[PDB]
């Protein structure tokens, strides 16, 4: 790894600087570097590993959509042809994100899963498996498309077993966990009634517990709340 | 608007 | 080259799809392989050309500009020292920025400008000239600032010579070239009043030549009048 | 605002 003759604390200071500078390839790169230091991760470098892979791969995704856009309609009836150029910058970006994604995936099975035995550590992690494999999901078209969903399916499940048990329903990485949980099962799992139940039940779970919070874990808690229910408004 | 994932 | 394989129509018809997806490093690096053809550019060539690099190096100045305000509060009275961190990771930007400049100079002197021979190419590509040296010149700090400096200057000059010879006054490029040389002298050069004078003069010009215009032309050309009237109000 | 260049 390049990040190999880099401090641990030196990498996540300069994580901290390429987040203000808007350089999130370059805060992913600093991040791997720490994991790969093999410590465990504290809440706060979890939350700038999480940060600088989402960024990253946020914006490979929003390119795929953009290219897969073209290429669908590239071939609609009546189109010309325009050669393999779309097709292959399109299959360009989508490999760079399958890269990125199994980047994640790998960083979480050496070894900071195995190791996560915190409830909001393993949580945290195990969201993020499922988020990545979702991604994965998104674009997969062949023979594999099914054990992916699968994968996905099975480490958010697991997520949210622990989370049910483990942490109290306005928890805000229990909550994110069943926001993007819902979100898989509406558009990729194809069960929009599941994704309907799951934000309603979290939803309403929640706003049943905000009477423990201090005024500044409330703000937390309400503001993924407000992300179920604009799901919900959109989906019904 | 784009549902929201976190 | 890892573009010496594509056709160079795939390079462009790339480029654009780049574009449109917002990935603007890919962007420039078609549009690298579409120059290293060897091939003059068309206008709408050059002008995807000067987006991909002018939106690559923007997000690398703004970053510098983040990191290099970082570095100088460290580096006031009572400040904590937080070790060679902010410095470190300032550099390694600044060189990106650094490499990306001299790719984009490397292209011009090998072999853009010295085979454009029309009004409207020629002034382009000195004024991209300029820009990039003004570029260098905004991170430079040592032995040959001033060379860089002047290296700036007289593309922008030679660029300036040529368009008040062979352009009319409300042309698109004359006034971006005007616009950004003004900006070189108030930012680079410690010339605020030649800035404020060029801009003003560029401005009454354009003003009094808009009458010969179409309506589309005329809207190409007000666009960047308003640009010139915008830094005059900052100035002024 | 931040002075413009094109
Ligand atoms: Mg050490
Ligand atoms: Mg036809
Ligand atoms: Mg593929
Ligand atoms: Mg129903
Ligand atoms: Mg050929
Ligand atoms: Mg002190
Ligand atoms: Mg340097
Ligand atoms: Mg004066």
């Amino acid at each position: 790894g390049a990040m190999g003759s880099m401090e641990r604390a030196s990498l996540i200071q300069k994580a901290k600087l390429a987040e203000q500078a808007e350089r999130y390839e370059d805060m992913a790169a600093f991040m791997k570097g720490a994991v790969e230091k093999g410590e465990e991760l504290s809440c706060e470098e979890r939350n700038l590993l999480s940060v600088a892979y989402k960024n990253v791969v946020g914006g490979q995704r929003a390119a795929w959509r953009v290219l897969s856009s073209i290429e669908q309609k590239s071939n609609e009836e009546g189109s010309e042809e325009k050669g393999p150029e779309v097709r292959e910058y399109r299959e360009k970006v989508e490999t760079e994100l399958q890269g990125v994604c199994d980047t994640v995936l790998g960083l979480l099975d050496s070894h900071l899963i195995k190791e996560a035995g915190d409830a909001e550590s393993r949580v945290f992690y195990l969201k993020m498996k499922g988020d990545y494999y979702r991604y994965l999901a998104e674009v997969a078209t062949g023979d594999d498309k099914k054990r992916i969903i699968d994968s996905a399916r099975s480490a958010y499940q697991e997520a949210m077993d622990i989370s049910k048990k483990e942490m109290p329903p306005t928890n805000p990485i229990r909550l994110g966990l069943a926001l993007n949980f819902s979100v898989f099962h509406y558009e990729i799992a194809n069960s929009p009634e599941e994704a309907i139940s799951l934000a309603k039940t979290t939803f309403d779970e929640a706003m049943a517990d905000l009477h423990t919070l201090s005024e500044d874990s409330y703000k937390d808690s309400t503001l993924i709340m407000q992300l179920l229910r604009d799901n919900l408004t959109l989906w019904t | 608007g784009r549902r929201a994932t976190v």
